[PDB]
This record gives C-alpha cells, structure tokens and sequence, in this order.
C-alpha cells in the first residue's frame, strides 16, 4: 500500500486537506442570513423611523455566536480546527491499547501522535499502529510487532470538525447531521425574533386607538405589559430546540470516565 | 450450563435512549477503563439524569 | 444454486442494487410539494407583498430536515446508503458466533465481511456463513466448514436503509411502514405551519377595526399575547406525532448492551 | 531547543507579550457601545425634556460591571492581568508532582516559580521543568534530573486571563468562547433596557385617552401598575442567560478540594 | 497500590459553588483547626445550607 | 428464517411468527446453508391462528 504517510487508510483516513480547513466558511454549512429570512418568509426588519432594513451584518454576527452556542450545547466540535493536546499518562488507560480520549469530537484525522520527554521524542508510533473512531474521539494503539500517572508524556495533534454532507438526508460519522444546521439556524431565529417583536408597533405600545372627523381605526396586538410581541414564536422555537437537543444528545452519547 | 448468571441490569435513563453507536463505544471506554485486574479497583463517574441497579 | 456471489439467496438475499442507492429519491417515497399541499388543501401560502405563492425550495429543504429529524428520532437509516464500519473484538460476542450489532439498520444487504490485520486480510469469510438479520441489524457466521477485547479487528461493509413499499398497506421488514411517511409529513407540515402562522393577519396584528363614513368592519383573530396563530394545528399535529413515534418504538425495539 | 527562558515551548508556551497586556481593551473584545445598539435595533435612548441621546460613557461604565459580574459568575479571569501568589505548602498536593492548582484560570503563561524562606530563593525550578494546563489551572513539576502544611513556601507568579478568539466560530482552550461575549452583551443590555423602560411613556402612565371637539386619541402601553415597560424582554433575556450559563458551567468544571 | 482508599465524598451545598481561592483558605482553616492530635477532638461547626457525606 | 433455541425447540418445536394472526403455513423446513436438512411431514403441522 502507498499513501500520504500520516492517513493509512484503515486506521487513519483521510478526510480533509490542512488547505481545505482554510477554504471552509459558514455559507458553505447552510447558515446565511437568506436562510433565516426564509423561516421569516413574509416578514422584513426595518427600522420604524429610518425605513432602512436590519443589515446582513447582524444576520452573520447572530450566526457566528449560534454556532458558538451549539458547540458548548453539545460536547462537538463543528467546524474544522487544527487541536495540539498534551495528554496526561495513566497506567491503567495506557496498558488497554493506550486508549486516550480527545478533548474535542469528532475526530477527522489525527495529525501526529509522540511519547516524549521535555519536548524530545522518546517514542514516534508507526503511523500502521494508529487506530481512530472518529465520532467517538478515541485514539488507540494495537502494536503489531514507579507512580500510576505522570503529567503531559503524549503529544497528540489532530484535526477535529464536522464536513458539510455530501448526500441529501445522509450524513457519515465525519459528516454535519441535517439537523445540526436547523438547530444552529432556530437558535439565530430566536434572537432575530426577540429583536422584531420591539418594532411592529412603536416602541410601548400594546393598544392604540385614533378618531377623526368620522374615521375610526383601532389596533390591538401581541403585545403586552407581560408578553412581548414574539412571545409566542420563542416558545414554539424553544419547544422545537428541546426536541432537537433530545435527539442530538441521543446521537452523542453520555460523557464518562474511570477514577 | 443453561442459566443466565447475570447478576443484575444497570439501568441508565434519559429523555431518550442513546444510539447503539454512542453506546458500543461507550462500552468501549467502560472495557478500556475499568475491565480485569488492570481496572479493579477505579470507579466511574456517570452524570446520567438518574442510576439504578436491579439486582435480579 | 447460483446467484450474484455476496448475495446468498437464504443468508443474504439481495434486495437492491448497488446503482439503484444512487438513482433513489426524496419524491420516490412520496415526499413531495404536492404531498404537503394535499395536507393544507384550500390553504395558500403567499409573501403578503409580492403575492407570489412560496416555492418549492422551502418545502424541499424543510423534507430534508425533517428526514433528519426522524432519522434520529428513531435509531434508523431511511434512505440507502452505503455503511463501511470497523468494529472492536470482544470475546464474549466472537464466541457468539462472531456476534456483530451494525451501528445503522435496517440492513438491505451486507456487501463484505472480513477479519484483518493492519489492512492485511486474516481470514475472508465465505458468503455462505453470512447470517443477517435485516431489521435487527445483526449479523452472525455459522460456519459449514492474550486480551479480552482488541480495536478493529473486524471489517464489515454494508448497505443500510429503507426500500418504498411494494404492495399497498403492506411492507417487508426491509420496507418503510406506510405510516412513516405521514410522520415526515408531519414534522414538515409543522414548520409550514409555523410559517404561515404569521400571515393570517398583518404582522403582530391581534385585534382590528376600522370604520370610515358609517361603514365599519372588524376582525377578531386567534392570535393573542400568549398563543400564536397556528397553535391548534401545531398541537394536533404534535399530538399525531406522539401516537407515531409510540407505535413505531414499538416496531422498532429498545437498545441494549452487555458490558 | 531554544526559546525566552521561561516559555518553554511544550510546557509554558508563549501566548502574550507582557507588554501586550496593556494594550488589550474591551473594545478588542467586541464589547462596545454600538454592539449594544445594534442588539437595540429600533430603539434610541433619549433624555425626555432635552432630546440628547444618552452618552457612551454609560454604556462603557455598564459594561465593565457586566464583565466584573461574569468573571465573577463563573470563577474565571477574563481580561489578561499579572497575578502573584504565595500558596501554602500541603504534603500530599507536593508529593504529586508539585501539584498546585491556581486561583485564577485560564493560565496564558507561567511567569515565575520559586520555593523561598524569607524571601530568599531555596530553589527555582527549570523553566523545563515546569508542566502548565491552561484551561484547569494547573501547574505541576516533571523533574528531569514533620508536618502535613506550612504557610506560604511556595511563590508562584503568573498571568491569568482570555485572549480574544482569532478565528470565526472557534476557540483555543486560553480564548474566549463566542458566547461569554453574548452573556456580557446580555447584562449590558438588560440594564440598558431596565434605564430605557422608564421613558417610554411620561412618568406612571399606564393608559392615557384625550379627547377634543369630536378628535379621540387613546394609548394603552406595555407599562402597568406591575410590570415595568421593557419586562418582557428582560424575562427572556434572563431565559438565554439561563442557557448561556448552563453551556458555560459544562465548559469549566465543578470545583474540588481534598482534605 | 493503586486503589481509591477515599472514605467518601462530603457534600456542601449551597445557592452557588465557592470560588477556588475561596475553597482553598476554607482548606488551611480545616487543616489548621482539625488535623492530626492537635485537632483529634475539635468538631467544625459550619452553617452552610446543606451538608451530607457520602460513604464510598 | 427463525433461530434455533433449545428450550422452545423441545417443547414441540414451538416458533411464535413474527406476524399474526395465520391465514395458513406455506412451508416449515429444518435447513442448514439452504440445503433441507429435513422436511416435516404436513400431517405434523398444529397452527394457532389467532
């Protein structure tokens, strides 16, 4: 076999060019301010005195802190990045395969893997060695040939993150699930709502009305001294965002590890 | 030769039951840190919504 | 007996080809437009400014996520793909005769099994021990002829998903339950509804009236401060849903595992 | 290798210039008045009688007490500083590799670390020696080569604190996550809104109606005798709070001591 | 040799976790006050929310 | 296809179908690779419909 020596193709595929990880942008995942304003099909942001429409700019910033939030929500990392982690050994995780756990998932491709002393290498592991389960985070070895713990003897480097998906409906382990976008997508919405539900009316107001010279209009809203004007849409989006979450935090599976 | 010795079932739940890939490689972690004589004596922790065991 | 060599007409029967994965679509099970239009018959969904009717780019895009959503709701593959897994020795499911649970079902077809050595092929199983069990996800060998657990040892290739139905009201094991689709209808008819929800009336507009030179009208609305304006359907339809989900849990079994 | 003596590239990497420390600001961090404003889209703040908007010099102040209440609501050090410390010497901590744990986190560098008496230096560890993880606070020892405590033998100088996040969506375990920004802008901003929420209307109008020769006017508005004009949208803020803080309670850990 | 011999854990509870610093000198005034013969027959009195030890 | 278990297999070679109820049994074969390794006798079929 011949191959681009880090990427042995059973234990450590390749999946993505360190070029690539450069190229990828948050349009390129779904997340456009187009795609919220398509979940506020009918409706325009504007300011009630300027005219003037709510900018993109504030669509990318609601956006970039959404996918923020959908990292820490779930224990992932969705958009790709270089990781360099110093690993603590333990005796008993070092003895099954040298098991180490990421810090960061899915995995990938893992970049480099040393056993070393103040920066020197004691040790580089053939690259056959390597065994990675990418959604899971878990690197092993399966060599094929006076204190319980120490700090920071392993090196590891490895590229964490989720690819766009290739298929409609589908996803590989490496792959973004469909979902994931939508959830990153509502959590924009509901800022997005909460800004809207200021300017329907001018700014207070919950019930209006006007007679002059013998025409009436009177208005009343969603509005009020306890429900602001997107109350309703926040709720449904919240109970949308529980749902995804249950699913999603079925798909990852529960956080562990032995004392 | 024809029983079932098993001492008991570890009961894990949430709002949902985990996927059977979170949960084989769950036992991935569970085998790699706690099996045999090399784990004996660690203890995990679990942060599950609630725990039980059914001694059966 | 004689047949395409993997595909042994009692272990493994083939039940798609492997061009066919490719050819298949969203519309082929009936996930369509037209199908949601069915659904809000004498409905109209229209941008209150420009008139024009909501295009179809939204439907597509909600039935894919809504594939997604139930995809993870149950722990299954809908549409076919083809699913390339590595898996873990562990003694006890080896000695079970080589007891191995697919992490994706139902199986349409295992298309490759064998135990390997740092890629190198130990052993290639004849296809005439294949055992699979489709909708399980299991499959097992019966052959006719220094550690408890070992990392990847196992290479098995597959394709996991769903096939439309072939006879009305009826399906295989391998065949997507008529029901099924109603529930990704469902989850997508709650996003369009949750859209249209704001057009009824002009937006936040809870209550009008309007009077000019003795001629009145006026417009009483189910929106109000706390409920929005599709809140009934939403609720029905998430009630629906409920029962779905019940019933095909049911068809579908509990996870389990032996540590 | 070769490096500035104390920033030994695996163990105590550089990450900031002590001159650098000066030069970062709030503003560096996407903290600023207009960031507020463009979460207040549509709204303007106005002194009633005088019609002058109200000045930044609030907005700054308001800020700086929201990055205090979140560096204190997580026990974290945001903004880069200089800490010293004399930590106290306990057998069993030093017995596991000189084990201390920090009073600030993240640690960006180590700076000094000594074992004195009086003030005279007993020993200084080799800058080689010295084992740093940043995200936990950690600092420990890895050699090359008649009481349980006493007070203050240990003098350990370091900088705490975040950089700011050099690339969209991702973070470094010593950068901010995106979204601590989003929890500071939501404490400005649920102030700003507490100070806006009296001037909406004149003071303690809760519903006004004028009416003259035959011209009716009439305005209900979110205020009342219990709810405050802007209740609304500080209930939900304090909802997303809620969740920010839940996500960033699972990024930093439980606290723990031994005894 | 490699076992967790810890009794069990004790849990204090409150509205908030401590800070670190603030645990840490809530550590030299136990140490200081209640360890080995010099501490053997002191009791702490402490008046936090809730207290409970768990035996392990 | 339905697996061999030894308890159920001495009690009458009870197999509970998957679906039910029975309109009737079309075939029962005892197999091994495909090949029949015995074929019961249909005299000896008992159905439970329901």
């Amino acid at each position: 076999l011949n191959y681009e020596y880090p990427y042995h193709p059973s234990g450590n595929p390749k999946h993505i060019d360190v070029s690539e990880i450069d190229n990828l942008t948050l349009a390129d995942y779904g997340w456009s301010p187009d795609a919220v304003k398509a979940y506020m099909f009918g409706i325009v942001v504007q300011n009630p005195d300027t005219g003037q429409p709510m900018g993109d700019e504030f669509y990318n910033h609601i956006l970039e802190r959404a996918v923020g939030k959908a990292e820490r929500a779930l224990d992932i990392s969705i958009l790709p990045d270089t990781q360099h982690e110093m690993r603590d050994y333990h005796e008993t995780e070092f003895n099954s395969y040298m098991f180490v756990h990421a810090y960061r998932k899915p995995i990938l491709q893992v970049e480099n893997l040393q056993l070393q002393f103040n920066g020197r290498p004691i040790y580089k592991y053939p690259a056959n060695w390597w065994k990675v389960e990418h959604l899971a985070g878990h690197v092993q070895l399966f060599p094929t040939a006076g204190a319980t713990f120490a700090p920071q003897m392993i090196r590891l480097e490895y590229v964490s993150g989720m690819l766009p998906r290739k298929k409609a409906g589908r996803n590989k382990p490496w792959e973004m699930p469909p979902e994931l976008e939508q959830l990153v997508i509502k959590y924009a919405l509901k800022e997005i709502y909460q800004v809207w539900g200021n300017l329907i009316i001018g700014a207070g107001i919950a019930n209006k009305t006007l007679e002059v010279d013998g025409i009436t209009e009177t208005i009343g809203t969603t509005q009020s001294a306890m429900y602001g004007g997107a109350s309703a849409q926040i709720l449904q989006i919240n109970e949308d965002i529980k749902e995804l979450l249950d699913g999603l935090r079925a798909y990852f599976g529960y956080n562990m590890i032995g004392l | 030769s024809h029983g079932g010795t098993t001492r008991g079932i570890l009961q894990i739940r949430s709002d949902q039951q985990q996927s059977q890939h979170a949960l084989e490689n769950f036992k991935r972690e569970w085998k790699s840190s706690l099996s045999g004589i090399n784990g004996s004596w660690q203890i995990p922790v679990v942060m599950a919504d609630d725990i039980k065991f059914v001694n059966m």
